[PDB]
């Protein structure tokens, strides 16, 4: 029964339609955020330094 | 935009930096000239009085 459920869900998700919006791999995105956050922090730091100057 | 701001502020600083020096030396030399010429006028008048 669970195999039939899985195959029907696979068919439904394959048939499902979405507007053309890019959506990156589920596992990696979180890591990217962390890096992005750090980037902003660094940028902010540099910005502060620039303003300080 | 902050990097451009860097560009204009550094340009203004490097332009204004030399401007102080010539004005300072001109002020100093003119003040020295004034003091020297006032002294010299005093001495020439005093020596003329001595001669008379």
């Amino acid at each position: 029964h669970l195999n039939f459920l899985k195959k029907r869900l696979l068919q439904q998700c394959e048939t499902l339609k979405v507007p053309p919006k890019k959506m990156e791999d589920l596992t990696n995105v979180s890591s990217l955020l962390n890096m992005e956050r750090a980037r902003d922090k660094a940028n902010e730091e540099g910005l502060a330094l620039l303003q300080e100057e | 935009k902050k990097r451009q701001r860097m560009i204009e502020v550094q340009d203004e600083l490097l332009r204004l930096e030399p401007q102080l020096k010539q004005l300072q030396t001109k002020y100093d030399e003119l003040k020295e000239r004034k003091s020297s010429l006032r002294n010299a006028a005093y001495f020439l008048s005093n020596l003329k009085q001595l001669y008379q």
